[PDB]
């Protein structure tokens, strides 16, 4: 399912230069660059949700802490 | 700051504890981490670092509300 | 500029991700390539300095054995440490 | 194989050492063991990576990257910080 992307020129030049070296296609080039991005942000914004769910559980209940001295657990 | 801890961070510690000098080892790395937070909270919240020995852990927080500390 | 790319199901994970962190799908994709080419240009750099390092070793011919640096390394951090020599 | 280091790999080790000082409290002795493990696992099953390949050496905080070649003495060239 093709989709157009406006490139910053100068990069496209750096994109196409690494394609000369690696002896691969400028298309498969970015074809990975998109995967490795989401393949990383999918996990990072997955643990963001974990910590964000903890905030939801606190912002609606009690808690303890001080220092090695619990209070309202 | 008051240096608070969440339930999700509390159970992440009990997860930790289970896993040889360690009983008095990684506990010291967190009390250091705890008390340097009572002064320097660093700085959108940032879950701080944590390193002792084998590998390091990850205590995310925001009172400094400490929510979730996973094994990285 | 203005050239097109085509992905498969991955674009769905993109468009879904380009909605969670509420960012532009078209923007996100671009950051991907920059981060990529930046990382990847640094990999191409490590290649040559690796490749060069060799070319120097093949010409110079000098080296140290793993045992010597194994000998060196086991004293790291224990006050009386050591250095490294250079055999030919 | 003979497991040989290059001059470039020795001084990547030197940079490395002189660093850890201001790096991990005692991970100097922790990084050292990781390399000797990587050194003597090259002495045996010599392979891994990506016509020579690379090899990652993991220890504590983060890890480094050994690069090496070959047919009877895996010359070890370059170990930067990744």
């Amino acid at each position: 399912k093709p989709v157009s992307v406006k490139l910053d020129a100068d990069i496209k030049a750096r994109v196409e230069h690494l394609a000369e070296t690696r002896k691969r296609s400028s298309h498969w080039m970015m074809r990975e660059a998109i995967r490795e991005y989401v393949e990383r942000e999918e996990k990072r914004e997955a643990l963001q949700q974990e910590a964000l769910r903890a905030w939801e559980e606190h912002q609606t209940s009690g808690l303890h802490v001080t220092g090695d001295e619990v209070v309202s657990w | 700051p008051q240096i608070v801890f969440t339930a999700t961070a509390l159970r992440d510690l009990e997860r930790l504890r289970e896993f040889p000098p360690a009983a008095q080892r990684a506990a010291s790395a967190i009390i250091n981490t705890i008390r340097k937070l009572e002064s320097y909270p660093d700085i959108s919240f940032r879950e701080l670092l944590i390193d002792f020995g084998d590998t390091g852990y990850l205590a995310m927080y925001q009172l400094t509300v400490l929510c979730i500390r996973h094994q990285k």
